[PDB]
C-alpha cells in the first residue's frame, strides 16, 4: 500500500530480449485508495427461450435446470432482445426448470428472454517483486508472461 | 561504496549460500533518517531490510 | 517481530499507540499472579470496539487470557453501536476513540450504552469540556459528544453518541511556551432521579471555595428526571477553569456516593480544581497524555509545550517510555529562562504521520 | 538502434479525420 | 444410483443454505 | 575509468555526484529517475531521438 | 540460497497461473449462460443478486 | 555507514559497480500490503490496450 496521490507508471516488458521496437511504458495512473478488500463484479446473463404464449403471459424453458432455481429467482426482472420487460411469476411443477412469466406486451416465439445478473469477482493475490540486481545479467528479469 | 563484513570463517564452514552482513556508505538525502536502529528501508532490486 | 509489553499497565494506550503507528505489539503476563488471571471483561470489550472501528486488524487472546498478540489494520470507522459492560463507564471506551477519531476513512458515529460516570474514569463533562477542546486546539474542528440519556451507577442505563466530523491529515504543530491566563470558571452540576436541592447545595458548596477568587464563577445546574434520567440515583459535578485567550481548559470532576454530603463534594472538587491549576503550566495532568501523543504523531517538526515540574510524575515517565518503545521518539525537556516559576518546555519532533485511510 | 516512429516524431495526437 | 446423487445434491444445497443463515 | 557514483567539488560550497545510468537497463532508468536531481539527456543529433 | 528458494516458489506459482490463464473460463465468466452449459443447481449455491 | 544483516548472497556476488544501489526509507503505510484502487490509463504511445 501507498499514500493516496502517489503517481506510478506501468511496463509490461523489462528484459532486453523482448524489448523490440515499441514503446515500453504501458500504463500511467494515480493511486486513489488503499483497502484490504474490494467488490468487483461481472455481468452474468442467463438465457432462456419461450415455448408457450398467452398474450402477456408466457412459459419459458432452458433458463433454469430445475424448479430449484426458479424459486430463488421468482419475481426477477427479465426482458427480451426486443426490449419487452417481463417477470418470473411462478415455477411450473412439470417439467423441471420451466416457469411462467408475464410480459409488458405479447412476445414472439423467436424472441429470447434474458435475465441480467451480476456475479462477484475476486482480485488475485500475486506479488512478484523485481530483483534485477540479484541476477547475473541484471537485464533479463522475467516473470509471469502475457496471455498472447 | 559497498562492503561485506561477513567473517570468512562463516563463509567456509556453512558455505557461500549463507546470508551475509553488508555495509553501505553514502550521503543521506531528503528527510532526516532516524538514528535508532531497526528502521525499515527498501533497496531497489534487492528487497526491504 | 513483535514489540513486547508486560502486564495490564497502559493497556488502552499501548493498543491505541499500536493503531497509530501500525506496528504489531505483544502484551504478556496480564495479571498472571492474580486469582482470576488474564484480561477483564471490559478490556475484552475494548478490544471488540477496536476491531469494530478498524479493518485488517488481527488480535489473539491466549487460552489462559494472559497474553495478547495485536496486529493493527487501517482505521476505517463508520456507524456502530457498542454495549459497555457495567464494570466500566462509557468514558473508559470513549477516551481511546478520541485519539483515533480524526484519522479515519469514514466519520466515527458510535452510540455507547452503559454507566456514564465513575470515580476513576473520565466523565461526560470531562470529555465534552476537558479533552475535546484540546483536540480542537490540534485541528479537530468538529467533534461532539451528545448525552441522550444519563446513567448513574450501579444500574446505569445511560446513552451517549460520539460524532467526530473533522477528518484531518495530522495534528497541527503546537507552540505553547507560556502560562495561559485563565479568564473564568464554569462547570456542570448534574443529578439523576433525585430532588433539585442536591444540585443547588452542590453549586453552593463549590461557590464558597471559589468565592475568594477574582474571576466569574457560574456553574450550570443540569437536573435530570424522568425516562432519560437512567435507572439509578446519582449526582456529580465537573468544574472547568477556562482561558478564552488561547482556548485552554483545566477541569476537575467527581461523583457522589449514597449518603455523602452534596456540599462536601462541591468543596472537594473546587479544591481539586485549585490543585490542578497549581500543578499545571499549559495543560492539566489529566489532559497531558492526549497532548503528548498528538504531538508525536504530528508533522516532522518540533512542537513546544510548557509543562510544570509537578506534571513530571510516575505516570508521565511511563507514558514517555511507552511512546519511545513504539515510536522511537524521545521527548526533550529544557528549563525555561524565567526564575519566577520552575516550568520546563517539552520539545517533541513529530514522526510525519499522515492519515492515509481517507479517500481523496 | 531503436529509432522513434512517426506517431512519436510528429506528435499529432488525437485529431479528427480531415478530408 | 441416480436417486442417491440427487439426494446428495439436495443435501449440499441445504448445507449451503444453512450456511447462509 | 569511471564506475558508479563519483562525487566532485564544483564550487566553494557546492558538490556534484555523477551517475552514468546503464543505457540498456529499463529498471535503472526508473530508479535513477527517482533519485536524480539533474538529468543530462544525451541525444545523438545525427541519428535523432 | 533463500532467493533461489523464493524463485522456485515463484516459478511454481507462475506455472499455475499460466495453466489458469490458458484454461477455459468457468461458466460464471462466460457471459451468456443457459441451463445446459452450467452444472445443475449451480445458481443455488452461488450468491447472485 | 549503514549495516544490514540477512541480505541475499546473490547481491554480494552479483555486484556490478555500474548499476546503482538506491536505498529509500519506508513510511508505515509502505510496509502494509493490500488492495490498491487507482485510476489507470493506457499510455498514449503504447501500441496495444
Amino acid at each position: 500500500l501507498c499514500s493516496p496521490n502517489t503517481p506510478f507508471c506501468g511496463v509490461q516488458i523489462v528484459a532486453n530480449s523482448d524489448t523490440g521496437n515499441g514503446f515500453r511504458i504501458a500504463a500511467t495512473g494515480i493511486v486513489e485508495e488503499i483497502d484490504v478488500n474490494i467488490e468487483i463484479v461481472k455481468k452474468l446473463k442467463l438465457v432462456g427461450f419461450p415455448y408457450k404464449i398467452f398474450k402477456n403471459t408466457a412459459f419459458i424453458k432452458d433458463m433454469f435446470s430445475s424448479a430449484m432455481e426458479v424459486a430463488r429467482f421468482e419475481g426477477a426482472q427479465i426482458k427480451t432482445v426486443s426490449g419487452i420487460r417481463g417477470e418470473i411469476k411462478r415455477a411450473l411443477s412439470k417439467p423441471e426448470g420451466h416457469y411462467r412469466a408475464a410480459f409488458e406486451d405479447k412476445i414472439l416465439m423467436s424472441d429470447i428472454v434474458i435475465l441480467r445478473s451480476w456475479y462477484p469477482v475476486r482480485v488475485k493475490k500475486f506479488y512478484n517483486p523485481v530483483t534485477s540486481l540479484l541476477l547475473k545479467e541484471k537485464t533479463e528479469w522475467k516473470g509471469l508472461r502475457l496471455t498472447g | 561504496r559497498f562492503t561485506d563484513l561477513t567473517h570468512p570463517e562463516l563463509i567456509e564452514t556453512q558455505g557461500l549460500q549463507i546470508d551475509r552482513k553488508v555495509a553501505i556508505y553514502g550521503y543521506l538525502h531528503g528527510t532526516p533518517l532516524p538514528s535508532a536502529p531497526g528502521t525499515r528501508v527498501h533497496i531497489a532490486g534487492v528487497g526491504d531490510f | 517481530k513483535y514489540t513486547t509489553f508486560q502486564g495490564s499497565q497502559n493497556f488502552r494506550l499501548r493498543i491505541v499507540l499500536a493503531t497509530l503507528s501500525g506496528k504489531p505489539i505483544k502484551i504478556e503476563k496480564i495479571r498472571s499472579g492474580d486469582l482470576n488471571p488474564g484480561l477483564k471483561d471490559y478490556e475484552v470489550s475494548f478490544l471488540r470496539l477496536i476491531e469494530s472501528v478498524t479493518n485488517g486488524s488481527v488480535i489473539e487472546i491466549s487460552y489462559t487470557g494472559t497474553t495478547v498478540i495485536y496486529r493493527p489494520g487501517i482505521i476505517v470507522g463508520g456507524a456502530s453501536t457498542h454495549i459497555c459492560p457495567s464494570s466500566k463507564p462509557v468514558g473508559y471506551f470513549v477516551e481511546p476513540m478520541l485519539y483515533l477519531a480524526p484519522f479515519s476513512k469514514k466519520k466515527f458515529s458510535i452510540l455507547f450504552k452503559g454507566i456514564t460516570a465513575s470515580h476513576n474514569d473520565a466523565g461526560i463533562e470531562a470529555i465534552k469540556w476537558g479533552l475535546m477542546p484540546v483536540m480542537e486546539k490540534f485541528g479537530v474542528r468538529e467533534c461532539a459528544l451528545h448525552t441522550l440519556k444519563r446513567g448513574s451507577p450501579p444500574l446505569g442505563g445511560g446513552e451517549v453518541h460520539l460524532v467526530v466530523d473533522s477528518l484531518i491529515a495530522q495534528p497541527i504543530t503546537m507552540h505553547e511556551i507560556d502560562r495561559p491566563i485563565i479568564s473564568s470558571i464554569t462547570g456542570v452540576a448534574y443529578s439523576t432521579r433525585v430532588s433539585p436541592s442536591l444540585v443547588n447545595r452542590m453549586i453552593d458548596g463549590a461557590k464558597k471555595v471559589l468565592k475568594n477568587l477574582q474571576c466569574e464563577v457560574n456553574i450550570t445546574a443540569d437536573v435530570w428526571r424522568g425516562e432519560n434520567s437512567g435507572k439509578s440515583p446519582g449526582w456529580g459535578i465537573t468544574l472547568v477553569a477556562q482561558s478564552k485567550q488561547k482556548g485552554w481548559s483545566y477541569f476537575a470532576e467527581d461523583i457522589g456516593d449514597a449518603g455523602s454530603i452534596p456540599e462536601e463534594l462541591g468543596e472537594k472538587v473546587a479544591c481539586q480544581l485549585l490543585e490542578e491549576i497549581s500543578k499545571s503550566a499549559a495543560v492539566g495532568r489529566n489532559q497531558l497524555p492526549l497532548a503528548i501523543v498528538y504531538m508525536v504523531i504530528g508533522k516532522e517538526d518540533i512542537g513546544r509545550l510548557r509543562i510544570n515540574k509537578e506534571q513530571i510524575d510516575e505516570r508521565f515517565i511511563i507514558l514517555l517510555r511507552d511512546i519511545k518503545k513504539i515510536f522511537n521518539t524521545e521527548v526533550f525537556l529544557k528549563p525555561v529562562d524565567e526564575a519566577d516559576n520552575e516550568d520546563m518546555i517539552a520539545t517533541i519532533k513529530g514522526i510525519g504521520f499522515t492519515n492515509t485511510s481517507k479517500k481523496i | 538502434k531503436r529509432a522513434i516512429n512517426y506517431q512519436i516524431l510528429k506528435n499529432k495526437g488525437l485529431t479528427p479525420k480531415r478530408n | 444410483t441416480l436417486a442417491n446423487n440427487v439426494e446428495s445434491k439436495l443435501r449440499d444445497d441445504l448445507e449451503r443454505l444453512k450456511k447462509i443463515r | 575509468d569511471i564506475q558508479g557514483p563519483i562525487t566532485v567539488v564544483s564550487g566553494k560550497h557546492r558538490r556534484l555526484t555523477f551517475l552514468e545510468c546503464p543505457a540498456d537497463d529499463l529498471n535503472a532508468m526508473i530508479d535513477i529517475a527517482k533519485i536524480a536531481d539533474l538529468v543530462l539527456l544525451l541525444i545523438d543529433g545525427n541519428f535523432g531521438f | 540460497s533463500s532467493f533461489e528458494k523464493q524463485q522456485i516458489e515463484i516459478r511454481k506459482q507462475i506455472e499455475q497461473l499460466e495453466n489458469e490463464a490458458v484454461a477455459e473460463k468457468k461458466w460464471s465468466l462466460k457471459g451468456e449462460v443457459k441451463a445446459k452449459d452450467r452444472p445443475e443447481d449451480a445458481l443455488l449455491t452461488e450468491e447472485l443478486e | 555507514r549503514i549495516v544490514f544483516e540477512k541480505v541475499p548472497m546473490e547481491f554480494v556476488k552479483n555486484f556490478n559497480p555500474k548499476f546503482p544501489i538506491v536505498m529509500g526509507g519506508l513510511l508505515p503505510t509502505e510496509i502494509k500490503f493490500g488492495i490498491v484502487k487507482a485510476r489507470l490509463r493506457r499510455h498514449r504511445w503504447h501500441k496495444k490496450i
